[PDB]
């Protein structure tokens, strides 16, 4: 459910985790570390 | 009585305070010193998040109140400023100083003995340090210098990379060496240009052997790559020519409306063209350039770059050898360019790093210069590899500008604690308690060390002392002067020979920047703070 | 009963202590009451219209930054309020927004506020609560949506029940495109950071 | 500071017969230089005695 | 740390641990001792605490402001415990064993904060302490002679020393020799309730007295007292528990009468029995009558027309103590009043002692029992007075118990601090460092002692360690000349078992406070 | 707190007092001449006594430093396009004057700054201008071409000083910008403190000034305001004595005197 009222279907992990908010800063960094695997490659962003 | 509107603190009560609040300071990164130490995480009630292990930085994000920490905040910040390592030590020894004098002032030792006894024990542990604990770095050679980096890397992000990052830090110092006057080679750190991109492993960081850009191309019209570089260095914009603010346009006539408007633009296309008549494949600006002067370098199959920073530029131009032109006016009031106010490069390539695009300038001539593009996995590591890198880069200009280097480990102050232990007796009768004081302050730091590393602090400390004892007392073991301390297995090693050195400088300008902070805080018994 | 010029005379030196600790509780409260009525009681106590390139509007919104979506910056007391507004340079826009937690039309504009920040870095988007600033119970009851302006450290806009006008179902284009009617909004993608003495460089000399 | 005319005027004192003290440390810093905290403890050593 | 959705002790609870919390414990105690640090020596300072009702409570007794403070800190309130113990065992020492205690800890937590396992610190404090016991019981001096002028001296050197840091200092001789006088006359068990104190206002310290007999103050007289002859030459005082009234026989008695007749023979009864428990008690050859429970005015008045003294509503504890001094017994009966049952004193007077009245019974031979009559200008000056009292009194029933006495002064402290860094450079080095650390910590008392006297604490210590270390067991600090003196000679005298108590005690506060590393404090209930 | 530094404080005083007045025929001491400059980092053993000026500005003309036997000019007029005091404005009727207009602006320019070369200066001193700009970026350039250091942000109100120091007299005209107006100076150097600023100072001047500059040095900024403080007490004394040249002994020996 995003905050703006938009509807997002997926099982990609990248887009998953951009759309949860986190208070612990373990958490912003294994977020952070999807996006980068992301960006780098495009691919095996639930495995990282 | 008094009548002060505010809060007044007097004797024994402010003196405790200020050392309980130096203590606090002193507490807050004695975790994080030498290779056993670990880093630590920052939040700044927003979000972001600052994983760092330096003093300096700790010390500046956290938001202090009593005055006597941000004096020690200061003092870090100095210390990074005016030597670039040490930050931690410093610190540490400074709140070490101020709480054993606050102990021989609660013994009834007036602070004006102290204070004397304490610059007494700084002097000569400087001089002793310059006379026994030097080493010259003359007949070491490079080794030394990969040693003394990756002494500096340790108790960081990029420490178990240090076979590798270090020849990173030596090469890039080495490449942008330089001379001046009087013939002293001057290495001016802050012009290796660092950039930061998460992605692949640490281990792919490149050392550009040339400069790097945090800019791309105007306009996907220009190529991506041109060979033969003749880069022009710009520092004014390239857009449609405005009027002054004293100058103003009146039509009388109709006619001349169309010509001026032509010429409103014609202006900088005659510029463009100059520009371009002489050869140049790369343009780079600090102003702006818009649509049109972006066409007209496309149609040339030149290079235009906009917004460029001015160090950026400068440190371009200086490689190069191109020169910043503010304008396009020579001595003779006329619009000229000249082919000798060109830079040559043997390359100029826009590569891709991790789904964004920097511009690279490969090998530039009649100058070598360098710069570090940092990959780790995400923007937190990133900024602490570029920190840690920063800290090896001061470290490694240190050794070079000065050619002396001290054993590290805890070497040097247990040695100078036991010189100063042994000298004390021989000055004064009661500043001798003072000079003892600095010399039992000054093993706060090898404590602290096996601490972090969960030895032995005490029998570890006692042995490092027997050594260094011997040492002093025995005329034929002046090669145990170098025993410190192996934080891996917890004991006593000769770190000269293990490759555990840092300058000297180091350790001299803490000694006295530390002595400073613990005399002004000294004098200080009374406190007066006004209700605002 | 006589003595009408009392002439104090050595009384108030003699306690102009306590007078000025409570004086400046006052004048701590008095900067709070000064600063909560530039909003009260004077509004508070009462086929080209398509729009296609909206859509786009919000589909560009969409894709706004990569790094996160961050949240509005909430205040926590009347202090920390006073202290950021009369803090940050006077050359930027700060913008103030008042909700209640559970009346409709919070979160929706929460959201715009949110798209509204990624999109503009130079905005200092921040939210208050109705309880935390202690306003009337009028506009605890009929005022929640309350977007206030401060420019320079004084109102440039004091938009109060914008529901009307905005609907309860609004979007980030349009609360944008709303503030953008009166003037109020001002006018690349690096890898990650480019930032890193004074000495730059020199050659030989 | 140790300057009594910096330690003075630093501090709000509220009172006029301080601030008579203060005024008279600053004129001391103004002509003499220095001993502009002798000139205050005489001051109040003189007031002192002043009382018995 | 995470939220834990079930979290595992109720939400508030505080917990702290490691390295930093023992360094806590430690600063907490060093504030603890800073309390009454300027308490201690000839030369120490009073202490004033209010309370939350606004008396206010001025003392020079260490356990007394520790008790005042409202100690909440869990290792702090340790100090304030050893303290009561020290007074409860001793009844002197109380400011050194805080002092002390404080001390040992503030010398190893230099060792503590560099990762010195507590087990270590524990060992050598159990060591250093049994070794200076051992040396204490041995050096002490004690004369095998036993004779009655030698011991009383020995007394009144022990109570002046206990006395010479109160305000009573400058009368220290005359209440020293008014202690011993009073407990030389406490016959074997040496309870403290035989020694009553009382305290009259108004009068100097020097008007105050010790009466080798019983005193207390007029008890609610009732009509006709003043009738009664104030002064007897050879009273026999009839002791009794009786309430000599007119008042119903039982509270459960009910009389049921038919006539007028037995009417009167009950009231007639009733009066008989009356004047039959007076007759028995004027018969009995008594002049002076005191009983617990309250005396008529009948009773009184009754008295009055015999020469006879009577006082009503007497404390239990003051006919305890008039039994003692007299040698009477306390009837609960009238009935057998013989002559081994009155008690017999050579004068009773009653005289008025400022503004109050007070029954004075001197003269008795066979008296096991004192009173202190506390002449002073405020009440908190008598209550202090009556501390110090109590402290001289505890140091004399001590010394009766054993004459093992040792120099003050800070003496001993500097002679078991030599010997036990002269131990301690015999031990392989982990130890060493903490036994030496210990005799360190002992050098508190002459350097407080200094501090205090506005003396130079560094000059005074170093030519005692030079005076200790060439010999001289008992130098210690002289606070009249400003220097150092053989305090033996110069008779400053306690008891050994102040110092073996101090000792014992701040060990044992120390090593409990080392060896906690975690402190939990649960939410409270019925917070209100 | 400077006890310590006393040793090496105490004479940098009393030449600082001495350099700045007669030895004979000197009734006081104006302290106004003796300007203290405090800067950040190094230790209270690192200060300085200056002869010549030590200037906070930057040098704009970046990428020129340390100019020998420097010709110091100070100039009080603006180097940028032409402007009367009165309104002004220029009208465009023409494509050829909106070219004839830039033309002549960089004439009039380039014929300031040769005026200004033709004098021998190679140091220019700019004072604060906050009507118009006082160094365009085409009169900086070409002021960097002829190879002369450009110092500009000068404040008002120390223009007095520096020409008692260097000995340059102000021009407010290019009309009367000559080279007797120039200051001579043996060095015209911006030093670096160790990454803790730069300073500009010139020190060696023919026909020096009677000022002199001491420039204070610390660690933090508490001890640099102590120190400034304790210097100024000590130029203070010394000026005390310069008036009224008589001594007493301390250490509590008038006051007891005085009692008894
Ligand atoms: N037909 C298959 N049989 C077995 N494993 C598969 C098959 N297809 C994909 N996988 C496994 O699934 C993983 C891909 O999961 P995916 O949803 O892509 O997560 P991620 O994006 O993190 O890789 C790969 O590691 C791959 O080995
Ligand atoms: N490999 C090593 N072995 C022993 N000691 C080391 C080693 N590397 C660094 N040290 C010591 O650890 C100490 C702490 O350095 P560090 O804290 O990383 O620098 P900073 O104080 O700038 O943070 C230094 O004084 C150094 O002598
Ligand atoms: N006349 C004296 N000269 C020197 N020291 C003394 C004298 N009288 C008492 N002391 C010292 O004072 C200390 C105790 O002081 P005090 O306050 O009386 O009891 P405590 O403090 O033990 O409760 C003892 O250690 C003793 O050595
Ligand atoms: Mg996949
Ligand atoms: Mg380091
Ligand atoms: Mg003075
Ligand atoms: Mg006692």
């Amino acid at each position: 459910l995003d905050p703006m009222g938009g509807i997002v279907m997926t099982n990609d992990g990248n887009a998953i985790l951009r759309e949860i908010q986190v208070q612990h800063p373990a958490a912003k960094s294994m977020i952070e570390i999807s996006r980068t695997q992301d960006e780098e490659v495009g691919d095996g962003t639930t495995s990282v | 009585p008094l009548s002060v509107f505010g809060d007044r603190s007097t004797g024994e009560t402010i003196r405790s305070q200020n050392v309980m609040a130096a203590a606090s300071i002193a507490n807050i990164v004695k975790s994080s010193l030498g290779p056993v130490g670990l880093d630590k995480m920052l939040v700044d009630d927003i979000g972001d998040v600052t994983i760092t292990n330096d003093g300096a930085t700790i010390l500046k994000l956290l938001e202090v109140e009593h005055p006597a920490a941000k004096v020690l905040c200061e003092l870090a910040d100095l210390q990074d400023k005016e030597v670039g390592d040490g930050t931690t030590s410093v610190v540490i020894i400074a709140a070490e100083l101020l709480k054993n004098a606050d102990e021989l002032v609660k013994q009834k030792i007036h602070p004006t003995s102290v204070i004397s006894g304490y610059r007494l024990a700084c002097k000569e542990a400087v001089r002793y340090i310059n006379e026994n604990l030097i080493v010259n770095t003359d007949e070491l050679g490079r080794d030394c210098l990969i040693n003394a980096a990756k002494t500096s890397m340790s108790s960081k992000i990029i420490g178990i990379n240090g076979d590798f990052f270090a020849n990173m830090v030596v090469d890039a110092v080495l490449a942008i060496k330089y001379t001046d006057i009087r013939g002293q080679p001057r290495y001016p750190v802050n012009s290796v240009n660092i950039l930061k991109a998460h992605g692949r492993s640490q281990m792919e960081s490149m050392l550009i052997s040339g400069y790097a850009l945090n800019c791309v191309v105007g306009s996907q019209g220009m190529p991506k790559r041109i060979v033969n570089a003749k880069i022009a260095c710009l520092d004014f914009s390239l857009q449609k020519t405005k009027m002054k603010l004293g100058v103003q346009v009146v039509i009388t006539d109709p006619e001349k409306l169309d010509q001026i408007r032509q010429r409103e633009s014609d202006i900088t296309k005659e510029r463009i063209q100059k520009i371009l008549a002489t050869g140049a494949n790369v343009i780079l600006t600090t102003g702006g350039i818009d649509d049109m002067c972006l066409k007209y370098f496309v149609e040339a199959g030149a290079m235009a770059v906009r917004r460029v920073l001015k160090r950026d530029l400068k440190r371009i131009a200086k490689a190069s050898g191109a020169t910043i032109l503010s304008t396009l006016a020579n001595l003779e009031g006329e619009e000229t360019f000249e082919a000798a106010m060109l830079g040559q490069a043997e390359e100029v390539v826009q590569e891709r790093i991790c789904d964004d695009e920097l511009i690279l300038i490969k090998n530039t001539k009649a100058r070598t210069s360098a710069s570090i593009i940092l990959r780790g996995a995400n923007d937190f590591m990133c900024d602490e590899m570029e920190r840690s890198l920063h800290d090896a880069l001061c470290v490694v200009k240190r050794v070079l500008e000065s050619k002396s280097v001290v054993p590290g480990g805890g070497a040097v102050e247990a040695a100078l604690s036991i010189y100063l232990e042994n000298y004390a007796t021989s000055m004064g009768s009661r500043e001798q308690l003072a000079i003892a004081e600095f010399a039992r302050s000054l093993l706060v730091i090898p404590n602290t060390l096996a601490v972090n590393a969960a030895q032995d602090s005490t029998d570890l400390v006692a042995k490092l002392r027997a050594f260094h004892n011997e040492a002093q007392v025995n005329p034929e073991r002046k090669n145990l002067k170098w025993i410190g301390l192996d934080l891996s297995n917890g004991k006593p090693r000769d770190n000269k020979q293990a490759g555990v050195f840092e300058p000297t400088i180091v350790k001299v300008k803490s000694l006295k920047f530390a002595t400073e902070a613990a005399i002004t805080i000294l004098r200080i018994d009374d406190l007066i703070k006004l209700h605002p | 009963l006589a003595g009408e010029g009392i002439s104090v005379n050595t009384g108030p030196k003699g306690v102009i202590n306590d007078w000025r600790r409570f004086k400046q509780l006052e004048t701590e409260q008095r900067e709070e009451q000064c600063r909560e009525m530039e909003r009260l009681i004077k509004k508070l106590s009462m086929f080209l219209q398509q729009y296609r390139k909206q859509r786009m509007e919000e589909m560009r919104q969409q894709l706004h930054k990569g790094p996160q979506f961050k949240q509005v910056f909430e205040i926590s007391s009347g202090e920390g309020f006073l202290d950021m507004i009369d803090k940050e340079q006077k050359s930027i826009v700060i913008m103030v927004h008042i909700y209640e937690d559970g009346i409709p039309g919070t979160e929706a504009m929460n959201g715009c506020m949110i798209c509204l920040a990624a999109e503009y870095p130079a905005v200092k988007f921040c939210k208050v609560k109705s309880s935390v600033i202690g306003a009337s119970s009028q506009f605890t009851r009929n005022a929640l949506p309350a977007l206030l302006i401060y420019k320079g450290g004084e109102l440039i806009g004091n938009f109060v029940r914008v529901t009307d006008q905005l609907g309860d179902d609004f979007f980030a284009v349009d609360l944008e495109a709303f503030l953008q009617e009166f003037g109020l909004l001002p006018e690349v993608l690096t890898s990650v950071r480019n930032s890193a003495s004074e000495d730059s460089d020199l050659e030989i000399d | 500071t140790n300057d009594g005319a910096t330690i003075l005027k630093q501090m709000q004192v509220l009172h006029p017969a301080a601030r008579m003290l203060v005024e008279l440390s600053k004129a001391q810093d103004i002509e003499a230089g220095d001993g502009t905290t002798s000139v205050v403890i005489i001051a109040g050593s003189l007031l002192d005695s002043c009382t018995k | 740390m995470m939220p834990t959705p079930v979290i595992l002790l109720k939400e508030g609870t505080d917990s702290s641990q490691g390295i930093p919390q023992l360094v806590s414990n430690i600063s907490a105690c060093q504030v603890i001792a800073e309390a009454v640090r300027t308490t201690l020596g000839p030369r120490g300072m009073d202490k004033l605490i209010v309370d939350g009702r606004g008396k206010a409570t001025i003392s020079n007794d260490g356990a007394t402001i520790l008790k005042l403070l409202d100690v909440v800190h869990p290792a702090a309130k340790t100090l304030v415990d050893i303290a009561k113990s020290q007074d409860a065992e001793v009844g002197d020492g109380t400011t050194s064993v805080t002092l002390l205690a404080a001390e040992f800890l503030k010398q190893v937590k230099p060792y503590v904060e560099e990762g010195l396992h507590p087990q270590i610190i524990i060992r050598a404090f159990r060591t250093a302490t049994q070794l200076a016991v051992n040396k204490i019981k041995e050096i002490a001096v004690t004369v095998k002679k036993a004779d009655k002028v030698e011991q009383r001296k020995l007394l009144e050197k022990c109570a002046m020393t206990a006395l010479s840091s109160k305000l009573i200092s400058q009368q220290k001789a005359f209440f020293a020799k008014m202690v011993v006088d009073a407990v030389m006359m406490l016959d074997d068990l040496l309870q403290l309730k035989m020694i009553g104190i009382k305290k009259v206002q108004g009068g100097a310290l020097e008007d105050s007295q010790l009466v080798a007999g019983v005193a207390f103050k007029k008890t609610f007289s009732y009509a006709g007292f003043e009738m009664q002859p104030k002064k007897y030459h050879n009273p026999k005082i009839a002791l009794l528990n009786v309430e000599l009234e007119l008042k119903a026989e039982k509270d459960n008695a009910e009389i049921r009468v038919h006539t007028v007749e037995d009417y009167q023979a009950i009231v007639d009864a009733e009066w008989n029995i009356l004047y039959d428990k007076l007759e028995k008690i004027h018969h009995s050859g008594a002049k002076v009558v005191l009983s617990k429970l309250p005396i008529g005015d009948v009773a009184t008045q009754y008295f009055a027309d015999r020469d006879m003294f009577c006082a009503g509503r007497v404390p239990e504890e003051d006919l305890k103590r008039t039994m003692m001094a007299c040698g009477g017994s306390i009837q609960t009966s009238v009935n057998a009043l013989s002559a081994d049952v009155l008690g017999r004193c050579q004068v009773f007077e009653e005289t008025q002692i400022g503004g109050e009245r007070y029954n004075f019974f001197t003269g008795c031979p066979k008296a096991k029992t004192c009173t202190f009559i506390l002449r002073g200008g405020a009440e908190q000056f008598m209550e202090e007075t009556e501390r110090s009292l109590h402290d001289a009194i505890m140091i004399v029933r001590r010394a009766i118990k054993n004459d093992s006495v040792v120099a003050g002064g800070g003496a001993i402290e500097m002679e078991l601090s030599k010997y036990l860094r002269d131990y301690s450079r015999t031990i392989p080095g982990k130890q060493q460092l903490l036994i030496g650390a210990y005799a360190k910590a002992l050098e508190i008392i002459p350097r407080q002692l200094c501090d205090n006297a506005g003396f130079d604490a560094t000059n005074i210590l170093n030519k005692l360690r030079a005076r200790h270390a060439q010999g001289g067991t008992w130098y210690g600090v002289d606070i009249n000349n400003e220097d150092i003196a053989d305090n033996f000679e110069a008779f400053v005298w306690e008891p050994a078992m102040v110092r073996i108590n101090a000792l014992t005690a701040a060990s044992e506060a120390a090593c409990l406070i080392v060896s906690v590393d975690e402190t939990i404090k649960n939410p409270r209930s019925t917070v209100d | 707190v400077v006890s310590q530094y006393s040793s090496l404080l105490s004479p940098m005083s009393v030449n600082a007092v001495m350099k700045v007045i007669d030895p004979a025929t000197a009734t006081s001491v104006d302290l106004r001449d003796i300007k203290i400059v405090k800067k950040l980092g190094g230790t209270i053993d690192d200060c300085e006594l200056v002869e010549g000026l030590v200037l906070t500005q930057k040098v704009s003309n970046s990428g020129i430093t340390r100019v020998e036997k420097a010709k110091i000019g100070l100039i009080q007029f603006c180097l940028s396009a032409p402007k009367t005091d009165m309104d002004n404005q220029i009208v465009v009727s023409d494509y050829a004057q909106m070219d004839r207009v830039l033309r002549e602006e960089r004439a009039y320019i380039l014929n300031l700054v040769k005026q200004i070369k033709k004098t021998g200066c190679n140091v220019l001193l700019i004072q604060k201008s906050i009507l118009r700009d006082a160094l365009s970026d085409l009169a900086l350039h070409f002021l960097n071409k002829m190879k002369i250091m450009v110092i500009k942000d000068i404040e008002r109100e120390d223009i007095e000083f520096i020409c008692k120091t260097i000995g340059t007299k102000p021009v407010a005209h290019i009309d009367q910008f000559t080279a007797d107006m120039l200051g001579s100076a043996e060095l015209a150097e911006e030093v670096n403190l160790n990454g803790s600023g730069k300073l500009l100072k010139i020190t060696g001047c023919a026909s020096p000034g009677k000022t002199v500059t001491i420039v204070v040095r610390g660690s933090n900024k508490l001890v640099i305001e102590e120190a400034e403080r304790s210097i100024h007490d000590a130029l203070c004394v010394i000026r005390c004595l310069v008036k009224k040249r008589a001594l007493i002994a301390g250490g509590g020996a008038p006051e007891i005197e005085l009692a008894l």
